[PDB]
């Protein structure tokens, strides 16, 4: 409807993608918890235990 | 005598108001340039048309 500008939509879309990138940072930083296996194979000892 | 006074100084009012209309017209032209470029929204162009009218 051109009730807003193109610039005050462009910076809002930029802030949308920046906040999406910050949520992606938080999601990978939560995926770093519950540590996933890097490669498939045979596992050794649990050198750390529960609570340590 | 009052009509001679009006003919003596209404030119220096009509030229001033015509310069005001020309200045507001080129103000609206610059606001339309800002709008068609995309910097300001349509409501500021409507404010420019309000002032020009």
């Amino acid at each position: 409807d051109q009730a807003v500008s193109k610039q005050q939509y462009a910076d809002a879309n930029a802030a949308y993608l920046q906040s999406k990138a910050a949520v992606e940072q938080a999601r990978i930083n939560l995926r770093y918890t519950k540590v996933l296996s890097p490669i498939s194979g045979r596992i050794g000892r649990s050198a750390v235990t529960e609570g340590a | 005598a009052d009509g001679l006074a009006a003919r003596g100084t209404f030119t220096e009012q009509l030229q001033a108001q015509r310069d005001l209309v020309k200045a507001s017209d080129e103000y609206y032209q610059l606001a339309d340039k800002r709008y068609r470029t995309g910097v300001d929204n349509y409501l500021t162009l409507l404010d420019a048309q309000r002032s020009l009218f």
